[PDB]
C-alpha cells in the first residue's frame, strides 16, 4: 500500500520533519563536531562516515541562511510535506523532468508556477 | 529520504551505573544503543539529535536493573517504492552494478537498466556506455535512480532500484 | 612557590610526605573512594590537610581532568592565600589543632586577665580542614562560631567576605550584637 | 497484596550523593558547621571597626 | 498528582519498609554506590538499613490510588515508624 | 621508466615484434613455437618472456584501436550533430581527429574526450580571458607568448552580462576550461610522473599500529623514498596500501613547494593600471581553483595509480 506516488506513509511514519542533505550535513557535521572534542567518548560508526561523505557530495549549497530560506519559500506555496526536500535534494531544471521524477506534482500545479520554483531553486544553489 | 523524529526506548541499568552521574550515563547508554542501529519499520537511524526525554525509571521487582523510558529526536533515513535518489556506484559487473545511497548499498540489474546502455568489460574501467557512447557510467560516478524496492536483513535494509525510468541516468 | 606532586603510595604516606611539604604544597593522587577519581591533598596548615574529592567536594566535568594544575590554581591556591590570610592574624592561636576546650579555656582566661577589653581568637580546626574557630567572650560565657574557607572567600553566618580585613570588620561590627 | 501493592522508582537526583568504597578518608570541607545559638540580653563592652585598605 | 494534592498519609507503611530495605539491599549487593559512610559491616541489608535509619535511600515510592492515579513519595518525604 | 631490452636493439626489437607480430597473429602460432622455430626472426633466445609481453601489448593494443574506432564513430556522429547545430563560443567537432591519430596515451585521450564531451554538453536530439588550447602552447613551451584578452573592462561588467550581481560566475567556466584542457595533462604529466621522493611517516595514532611490521612505521622522520624505491622496492607500495585499508597514512612528495610557483607567473598580466590587473588577478585565481581541480585531483590519483601498477 506504500506508494510515493500515491502519497501513503505510515501513521507512525506520518508526522515527520524531513531534512535536506546539506541540512543533515550540517547536522552531522554538528554532531561530529561535539564527538571530535570531550574525548572518552565511542568513535564514530561506520555508518556515520559513510552518510557524512555521501551528504557532503550530494550537498546542493552550503550556506546554512539558505536551507531556512528554500525551506520556507517552497513551504509558503501549498504543498505537502514529503515533497519538499525531495525536490531541493534533487534539483530538477524543467518542469517535465520535475513531474518525472515526482509524479505527484504532475496536474498539481500550472507548468509556469512549477518552473519559477524549479528556477528558484537553481538560483539559490551555491 | 531524511527525516527528523521523536522516538521511544527503554535501558537497562546495572546498579553500578548509579554513581554520582546516573542521567549521563542514560544518555550514552542510549546512544551506544541506537546510534548506527537499522529496523525495518524506521529504516535506518542515522544519528541521534537531542534527548527529549528522560522518564522516571522504574525498580524492577526480584531484578537489580532499572529501566528508563527514553524520548529522543533522532534522524532516520528511510527509503520508500517510488522514490528518486542521487547514488553513488561502487562497483560495475555484468551481473549489475552496485551504488550505496547513504548507509544502504542497492543494487541496479542489466534488464531493468535500458537496452542502449551495454557493457564494456574490456573497458580500463568497467563500464555500461550506449552505442554513442554518450553516456559513460563507471565506478565513482553519480547516478540518478529510482528506489523500487526494500530488503531488511538481519535488521539491516537493502534496497534495489531501477534506472528505467526517464531522466534516470548519469548526473 | 607553591609545589605539585602527583602520585602514579597511600593516605598515610601522603600525610607523611605533605609533613615535610610547605603550606598551599599539592599532592594529587588517586581516589581510595572510586576508580578514575582523584584526591587533592593540600596543606591549610601544620599538621592540618584538606583532602579534596574530585568528582571536601569540588564537581568536574570529564575534559577539567585533563588540566590539573588549572584546576589547582582556580581552586586550592585562593584557599591558600586565605588559609594564609587568616594564619597571619594577629590573635591566631593553635589550642591544639583547634580544640574547643582549649579555645574557652583561653577566652576566659584573657577575659578574666582584663575585663573590659574582651579577646578574641581563630584557630585552625584539625578535624575539618578548610574551617577555622572564632571564639570570643562577650559576658561571663564564651562562644564559638565556624569561619570556612572557599575559593571566593570566607563563609561567615552563611555570607561571602572576599578579605580578611572585610571579615574582621563585618565581625568587629557584629561581635556585639544582642542575640 | 502489600510489598506489590505499590511500585518502586529510581530517585536520580538522591543518587548524585554517595560514593562506591573498595573510603576511610573522611571528605573535611562536605560537613556542616552548625553554629551556637547565643541566648543573653546583654551590654556592649567592645572592639571598633577599621578601613578594608 | 501533584505536589500540593498528596492525600496519603505520611508514615512508611511496614510492606514498604519491606520492599524498600529488600530493594535497596539487593542493589548494594550489586556494587551499586552506598550512600552514607559505613562502620566496617559487610552485610547489604545492615547497610540498607542504616541509610534507611540515615534518611539517604535513593529510591521514591509510587503509591497507586483506586482511581486510577498516583503519588510518588521520596523516602525522605515520609516518616519511618520504627 | 625501466627501458627494457636495452641485447635486443631498438630496430631489430621493431623488426623482432613485426615478425612476431606476423607469425602470431598471421599464422595462427603461440609464443613457444614462434620462439624455438622461428628464433632467427625473433631475438636469439636472448629472452623466451619478451614474446610474452609482446603479446600482452598487442592485446592492449587491439583493446586501444578497439575503443579509438568506436570513439572515432561516437566523434563522426557528434560532427555531424555539430554541423546540424551550426548550420542552424560553441562546441567546434576537432578532438576525435586527433585522439585518431594519437594512441599512445589512451588514458590520456580518454580524460579529454570526456571533457570534449562536456563541451557539447550531452544533448541528443537526433568572454573569459584567453583560450585554453593557447595557455597548453604557453606553458608546454616553459613561457607566456600570449595574454588573457586585452580589454578595459572589469568583473563588474561581467556581473551584468547576469541576475545575481556575482562576480565569480565565469570563474566557473574558467576552472572547467582549464580542468579540460587536454595540453596541460601533457604538460604537468612526465614531470609528476618521472620523480616521486616520498615523505615515509605514519599518524600520531599509526605509531602505535604499525610496530615494526610495515613500511609506513619503518621511517618516520626520514622522507624522500626516490622512485627506484617505490618501484623496484614496490612492497613499501603495497604496505602502505594496507595502512590505506588500515587507520591512515601520508602520501605525499613535498615537491611542489618550486614547480607551480613559475606557472603562476604564465598568465601573468604586465599592466598594474587595473584594466588589465583584474584579468591578472582573476586569472591567477582561477589558475588557482583550476590547480585545486588538477594538482590536488589528477596528481596524486595518477601517482598513486602508476605506483600501484608499478608495484
Amino acid at each position: 500500500e506504500e506508494d510515493a506516488s500515491q502519497l501513503i506513509f505510515p501513521k507512525e511514519f506520518e508526522t515527520a520533519e524531513t531534512l535536506l542533505n546539506s541540512e543533515v550535513h550540517m547536522l552531522l557535521e554538528h554532531r561530529k563536531q561535539q564527538n571530535e572534542s570531550a574525548e572518552d567518548e565511542q568513535e564514530l560508526s561506520e555508518v556515520f562516515m559513510k552518510t557524512l561523505n555521501y551528504t557532503a557530495r550530494f550537498s546542493r549549497f552550503k550556506n546554512r541562511e539558505t536551507i531556512a530560506s528554500v525551506r520556507s519559500l517552497l513551504l509558503q506555496k501549498k504543498l505537502h510535506k514529503f515533497e519538499l526536500a525531495c525536490l531541493a535534494n534533487l534539483c530538477p531544471e524543467t518542469a517535465e523532468e520535475s513531474k518525472a521524477l515526482i509524479p505527484s506534482l504532475e496536474g498539481r500545479f500550472e507548468d509556469e508556477e512549477l518552473q519559477q520554483i524549479l528556477d528558484d531553486i537553481q538560483t539559490k544553489r551555491s | 529520504m531524511f527525516y527528523h523524529i521523536s522516538l521511544e526506548h527503554e535501558i537497562l541499568l546495572h546498579p553500578r551505573y548509579f554513581g554520582p552521574n546516573l542521567l549521563n550515563t542514560v544518555k550514552q547508554k542510549l546512544f551506544t544503543e541506537v546510534e548506527g542501529t537499522c529496523t525495518g519499520k524506521y529504516g535506518f537511524v542515522i544519528a541521534v539529535t537531542t534527548i527529549d526525554n528522560i522518564g522516571a525509571g522504574v525498580i524492577q521487582p526480584g531484578r537489580g536493573f532499572v529501566l528508563y523510558p527514553v524520548k529522543y529526536k533522532a534522524i532516520v533515513f528511510r527509503p520508500f517504492k517510488g522514490e528518486v535518489v542521487d547514488a553513488v556506484v561502487t562497483q560495475v559487473n555484468k551481473v549489475g552494478l552496485f551504488t550505496e545511497i547513504g548507509p544502504m548499498s542497492c543494487f541496479i540489474s542489466r534488464h531493468s537498466i535500458p537496452s542502449e546502455m551495454e557493457f564494456d568489460p574490456n573497458s580500463n574501467p568497467p563500464c555500461y556506455k550506449t552505442m554513442d557512447e554518450d553516456i559513460v557510467i563507471q565506478q565513482d560516478d553519480e547516478i540518478r535512480l529510482k528506489i523500487v524496492g526494500t530488503r531488511v536483513d538481519k535488521n539491516d535494509i537493502f534496497a534495489i532500484g531501477s534506472l528505467m525510468d526517464d531522466y534516470l541516468g548519469l548526473v | 612557590x607553591x609545589x605539585x606532586x602527583x602520585x602514579x603510595i597511600n593516605f598515610k604516606q601522603a600525610e607523611k610526605m605533605m609533613e615535610t611539604m610547605d603550606q598551599g604544597d599539592v599532592i594529587i593522587r588517586p581516589s581510595s573512594k572510586g576508580e578514575n577519581h582523584l584526591t587533592v591533598t593540600w596543606k591549610v596548615s601544620d599538621g592540618i590537610y584538606q583532602h579534596v574529592d574530585v568528582r571536601a567536594t569540588l564537581w568536574i566535568n570529564s575534559e577539567e581532568f585533563e588540566d590539573l594544575d588549572e584546576i589547582v590554581a582556580r581552586y586550592v591556591q585562593p584557599m591558600a592565600s586565605f588559609a594564609r590570610d587568616l594564619l597571619n592574624h594577629k590573635y591566631y592561636q593553635d589550642c591544639s589543632g583547634g580544640d574547643r576546650k582549649k579555645l574557652e579555656e583561653l577566652l576566659i582566661k584573657t577575659k578574666k586577665e582584663k575585663p573590659t577589653f574582651i579577646p578574641y581568637f581563630i584557630c585552625a580546626c584539625k578535624e575539618l580542614p578548610g574551617k577555622f574557630l572564632l571564639g570570643y567572650q562577650p559576658r561571663g560565657k564564651p562562644r564559638i562560631e565556624y569561619v570556612t574557607v572557599t575559593p571566593e572567600g570566607f563563609r561567615y553566618r552563611g555570607q561571602i567576605f572576599p578579605t580578611v580585613n572585610g571579615l574582621f570588620r563585618w565581625f568587629k561590627d557584629h561581635y556585639q550584637d544582642p542575640v | 497484596a502489600g510489598t506489590g501493592c505499590f511500585d518502586l522508582l529510581l530517585d536520580a537526583e538522591k543518587c548524585k550523593y554517595g560514593m562506591e568504597i573498595p573510603g576511610a578518608t573522611p571528605a573535611y570541607g562536605a560537613w556542616s558547621p552548625s553554629v551556637g545559638s547565643g541566648m543573653t540580653p546583654g551590654a556592649a563592652g567592645f572592639s571598633p571597626s577599621a578601613a578594608s585598605d | 498528582q501533584a505536589n500540593q494534592k498528596r492525600i496519603t498519609t505520611p508514615y512508611m507503611t511496614k510492606y514498604e519498609r519491606a520492599r524498600v530495605l529488600g530493594t535497596r539491599a539487593l542493589q548494594i549487593a550489586m556494587c551499586a554506590p552506598v550512600m552514607v559512610e559505613l562502620e566496617g559491616e559487610t552485610d547489604p541489608l545492615l547497610i540498607a538499613m542504616k541509610e534507611l535509619k540515615a534518611r539517604k535511600i535513593p529510591i521514591i515510592i509510587r503509591r497507586y490510588l483506586p482511581d486510577g492515579s498516583y503519588e510518588d513519595w521520596g523516602v525522605d518525604e515520609l516518616i519511618i515508624s520504627d | 621508466t625501466p627501458t627494457i631490452s636495452l641485447s635486443r636493439k631498438g630496430p631489430s626489437t621493431i623488426q623482432k615484434i613485426k615478425e612476431a607480430l606476423g607469425f602470431m597473429r598471421n599464422q595462427h602460432f603461440e609464443v613457444p613455437f614462434i620462439a624455438f622455430y622461428r628464433k632467427e626472426y625473433v631475438e636469439p633466445e636472448l629472452h623466451i618472456n619478451d614474446l610474452w609481453r609482446v603479446w600482452q601489448w598487442d592485446e592492449k593494443w587491439t583493446q586501444l584501436r578497439i575503443r579509438k574506432e568506436n570513439l572515432t564513430r561516437l566523434f563522426e556522429k557528434m560532427q555531424a550533430y555539430q554541423y546540424e547545430q551550426i548550420s542552424a563560443i560553441r562546441a567546434l567537432d576537432t578532438t576525435d581527429m586527433e585522439r585518431l591519430k594519437d594512441v599512445q596515451s589512451m588514458d590520456e585521450l580518454k580524460d579529454v574526450y570526456n571533457h570534449f564531451l562536456l563541451y557539447y554538453g550531452r544533448d541528443i536530439p537526433k568572454k573569459f580571458g584567453l583560450t585554453p588550447e593557447q595557455f597548453g602552447e604557453n606553458l608546454r613551451d616553459s613561457y607566456q607568448r600570449h595574454e588573457t584578452e586585452q580589454f578595459p573592462a572589469e568583473p563588474l561588467e561581467l556581473a551584468k552580462d547576469t541576475p545575481e550581481a556575482v562576480l565569480e560566475g565565469a570563474r566557473y567556466m574558467v576552472a572547467l576550461q582549464i580542468a579540460r584542457e587536454p595540453l596541460v595533462r601533457q604538460v604537468l604529466r612526465q614531470t609528476f610522473q618521472e620523480r616521486a621522493k616520498l615523505n615515509i611517516t605514519p599518524t600520531k595514532k599509526g605509531r602505535k599500529d604499525v610496530d615494526e611490521a610495515h613500511y609506513a612505521y619503518s621511517f618516520k622522520y626520514l622522507k624522500n623514498k626516490p622512485v627506484k624505491e617505490l618501484r623496484d622496492d614496490q612492497f613499501l607500495k603495497i604496505c602502505l596500501a594496507e595502512d590505506e585499508g588500515l587507520l591512515t597514512t601520508d602520501i605525499s612528495i613535498d615537491l611542489k613547494g618550486t614547480y607551480f610557483e613559475e606557472i603562476k607567473q604564465f598568465y601573468y598580466r604586465d599592466e598594474f593600471s587595473h584594466q588589465v590587473q583584474e584579468w591578472n588577478r582573476q586569472r591567477t585565481m582561477a589558475i588557482e581553483r583550476a590547480l585545486q581541480q588538477f594538482l590536488y585531483v589528477q596528481m596524486a590519483k595518477e601517482l598513486k595509480n602508476k605506483l600501484l601498477a608499478e608495484a
